C-alpha cells in the first residue's frame, strides 16, 4: 500500500516499492509516514531517513537536502541533492572538520558569512552523532 | 460612598467640557 | 458669540441623533426620586 | 527531446514557479503548507526541470 | 478612612467639582503659527498617529465621527493620568459620570442604525447562516446581550481605578506599620514595582473604551 | 523562517553547502565522487 | 437556609464561560487554514455554544428554583 521512489541525480534506489513506512527528518520537526497519511510538502534537512521494509529489515541513508511529496494516493517521492551510506565515511575526519568549524565562529566578522559558517557548523554537529 | 445621589452637577460639568471645550482646541490642528 | 459659527455645522449636521440624552434625564430623575422618597422613609 | 537515433522531437514545458498563482483552490488538500514552505519548494522546482532539459 | 477620597466631591463651601474637571483642558496650547515650539508638535504629531490607527475602518459616514472619538479619547486619557498624583481626586472614580458617558452614544449609534438601514440593522439578531433549527432560543440570547453593553462599559471603569487606589493605599499602610517592627524594604519595594503597572494601565483602559464603541458604530453604518 | 534566511542566504545557496559539506565527509578512497559533481564548468556572460 | 443554597447554587454556572472561549477559539484556528469551508464551522460553532450556554442556563433555573 505504497510506491516509495528514493532517487538522486546520479543513481536510483528504489523505483515503485512497497514498503509499510518511512520516517524522514525534514524540517520543522521529524514525520512518519503509514497507509493514508494526510497530503504533505516539506523540504529536508541534514539527517538520517530509515526505511522498514515488508520483511522488517531497515535501511538507512543520509540525506543533505532535497524534496518531500505525499499525494492524495500512497505514492510517496523523495529526491534528495545526495544520498550516502556510512560504511564510506571517516568518523575522524568529521570531529577533525567540526573543530576547525568552532573557531570559525568566532573568526567570522560578518552575520552573513557567520550565518554560512553556523550553517557550516550545523553540517557537522549534524553528521557527527552517526 | 459612590452612591449618594448627588450626581446633577458632574453630570452637568462633564458634558460642558466634553462638549464645548476639547473639541473646539482640536479642531484648530493641521495634517 | 463668537464660538456657535464654529461648530455650527457639526451641531446641525450629525450630532441630531447624539443629541438624545432624554433617556440619560429620565434615569437620572427616577434614581433621584427613588432615593428621596427612601431617605424620607427613615 | 531525444525519442531514437534517428530522430528527435522539440517541445516545451510551462513553469508556474509564481507563488500566488500556487495558491489555488486545488492546493486546499494539503494541510500543513506555509508561505515559506512553498517559496522554497518552487526554488527546488525550478534547478530540476533545468537539470532534466540538459540531460 | 479608605473610603474618604472617593466620598469627596471637592469638599468646599462651595463645591469645586466643575474647577476640578475644567482643570485637564489647560494643557493643551491651540496652534496659532506655521512653525511652533516643542511642546505642541509632540502633541500634533501623536494626534497624527493616534487618528490613523483607528478611523481607517469605516466608508464614508464614520469618518464624520473622527472629532469626537479623538476628543473623548485624548479626554479620558489626561483625566486617568492626572489622578496619579499624591493627593489628587480622579473624576472617573464616580459612576455618575460614567454612567452619562456610555447610554448618549450608544442610544445614538442604535437608533442611528434602524434609521437608514431598517431591514439589515434587525437582520444582525440572527446570526448570519443557518444556525441549524435553534432559532427561537439563540434570537432572546443576542437581543438581551444588546442591553447590556453600557452597563459593562461603565462598571468596568468604575471598578479598576477604584481597586488599584485601594491596593495603592493599603501597601502604603502596611510599609508604615513595619517601620516599628522588624526592617523590611521588601513592602516599598511592591510599591515601586506596581507603580509601573497602576501607571501604564490607564491608557489601555482609555483604549479599549474607545475600540468598543469604534466597533459598534461600525456595526450599524 | 531561520537564521540562514533573512540573512541573505537562499535554500539553494544553503544546499549547496550542505551538499558540499557531506561530501567532504567521505572516506579518501571515495573522493573520486568530486569529478562526478564538477558542479563548476559553465561560466557567465552579461550584457554590459 | 434559603439565602445560602442560593448563594451556593449559583456557582455552577463558571464553568459556561471556559467552553465558550474553547469553541471560539477553535473557529479562529480552524478558519485560518481553510477559508473556503468557512460556511460548515459556524454551524458546529454555533452548536457547542448554544449547548453551553443551555447547559448553564439550567443551573441557574435550579438556582432561582431553590431560592423561591
Amino acid at each position: 500500500q505504497m510506491s516509495f521512489t528514493f532517487a538522486s541525480p546520479t543513481q536510483v534506489f528504489f523505483n515503485g516499492a512497497n514498503v509499510r513506512q518511512v520516517d524522514v527528518p525534514t524540517q520543522t520537526g521529524a514525520f512518519g509516514i503509514l497507509a493514508s497519511h494526510v497530503p504533505t510538502l516539506q523540504v529536508l534537512r541534514p539527517g538520517l531517513v530509515v526505511v522498514h521494509a515488508e520483511d522488517g529489515t531497515t535501511s538507512k541513508y543520509f540525506v543533505s537536502s532535497g524534496s518531500v511529496t505525499v499525494n492524495a494516493d500512497s505514492s510517496v517521492q523523495l529526491l534528495a541533492e545526495e544520498a550516502v551510506t556510512l560504511d564510506m565515511l571517516d568518523p575522524g575526519v568529521a570531529k577533525a572538520n567540526l573543530e576547525k568549524a568552532q573557531s570559525e565562529l568566532l573568526g567570522a566578522a560578518d552575520e552573513a558569512s557567520r550565518a554560512e559558517i553556523q550553517i557550516r557548523i550545523e553540517a557537522n554537529e549534524a553528521l557527527v552523532k552517526a | 460612598q459612590l452612591d449618594t445621589s448627588t450626581w446633577f452637577i458632574t453630570i452637568t460639568s462633564m458634558i460642558m467640557t466634553l462638549f464645548i471645550l476639547f473639541q473646539l482646541k482640536i479642531s484648530n490642528y493641521s495634517y | 458669540q463668537f464660538q456657535f459659527t464654529g461648530i455650527k455645522k457639526y451641531f446641525n449636521s450629525y450630532t441630531l441623533t447624539g443629541r438624545m440624552n432624554c433617556v440619560l434625564a429620565t434615569y437620572g430623575g427616577i434614581a433621584l426620586l427613588v432615593l428621596y422618597f427612601k431617605l424620607r422613609s427613615k | 527531446r531525444f525519442r531514437s537515433v534517428i530522430s528527435y522531437k522539440t517541445e516545451e514545458k510551462p513553469i508556474f514557479s509564481l507563488d500566488t498563482v500556487a495558491s489555488a483552490e486545488s492546493m486546499s488538500i494539503y494541510d500543513d503548507i506555509d508561505a515559506d514552505v512553498l517559496r522554497n519548494y518552487q526554488e527546488y522546482s525550478l534547478a530540476n526541470i533545468i537539470y532534466y532539459s540538459l540531460k | 478612612n479608605l473610603f474618604a477620597s472617593f466620598i469627596a466631591p471637592t469638599m468646599m463651601g462651595l463645591p469645586i467639582v466643575t474647577l476640578i474637571i475644567m482643570f485637564p483642558s489647560l494643557l493643551f496650547p491651540t496652534p496659532k503659527r506655521l512653525i511652533n515650539n516643542r511642546t505642541i508638535s509632540i502633541q500634533q504629531w501623536l494626534i497624527q498617529l493616534t487618528s490613523k490607527q483607528m478611523m481607517a475602518i469605516h466608508n464614508q459616514k464614520g469618518q464624520t465621527w473622527s472629532l469626537m472619538l479623538m476628543s473623548l479619547i485624548m479626554f479620558i486619557g489626561s483625566t486617568n493620568i492626572l489622578g496619579l498624583l499624591p493627593h489628587s481626586f480622579t473624576p472617573t472614580t464616580q459612576l455618575s459620570m460614567n454612567l452619562g458617558m456610555a447610554i448618549p452614544l450608544w442610544s445614538a449609534t442604535v437608533f442611528t442604525g434602524f434609521r437608514y438601514k431598517t431591514k439589515t440593522s434587525l437582520a444582525h439578531f440572527l446570526p448570519q447562516g443557518t444556525p441549524a433549527l435553534l432559532i427561537p432560543m439563540l434570537v432572546i440570547i443576542e437581543t438581551i446581550s444588546l442591553f447590556i453593553q453600557p452597563v459593562a462599559l461603565a462598571v468596568r471603569l468604575t471598578a479598576n481605578i477604584t481597586a488599584g487606589h485601594l491596593l495603592i493605599h493599603l501597601i502604603g499602610g502596611a510599609t508604615l506599620a513595619l517601620l516599628n517592627i522588624n526592617t523590611m524594604t521588601a513592602f516599598i519595594t511592591f510599591t515601586i514595582l506596581i507603580l509601573l503597572t497602576i501607571l501604564e494601565f490607564a491608557v489601555a483602559l482609555i483604549q479599549a473604551y474607545v475600540f468598543t464603541l469604534l466597533v459598534s458604530l461600525y456595526l450599524h453604518d | 523562517v531561520a537564521y540562514w534566511r533573512q540573512a541573505g542566504l537562499s535554500y539553494i545557496r544553503y544546499s549547496q553547502i550542505c551538499a558540499k559539506a557531506v561530501r567532504d565527509a567521505l572516506k579518501a578512497e571515495f573522493k573520486a565522487n568530486a569529478e562526478k559533481t564538477s558542479g563548476s564548468n559553465v561560466k557567465i556572460v552579461k550584457v554590459k | 437556609a434559603k439565602f445560602i443554597g442560593a448563594g451556593a447554587a449559583t456557582v455552577g454556572v463558571a464553568g459556561s464561560g471556559a467552553g465558550i472561549g474553547t469553541v471560539f477559539g477553535s473557529l479562529i484556528i480552524g478558519y485560518a487554514r481553510n477559508p473556503s469551508l468557512k460556511q460548515q464551522l459556524f454551524s458546529y460553532a454555533i452548536l457547542g455554544f448554544a449547548l453551553s450556554e443551555a447547559m448553564g442556563l439550567f443551573c441557574l433555573m435550579v438556582a432561582f428554583l431553590i431560592l423561591f
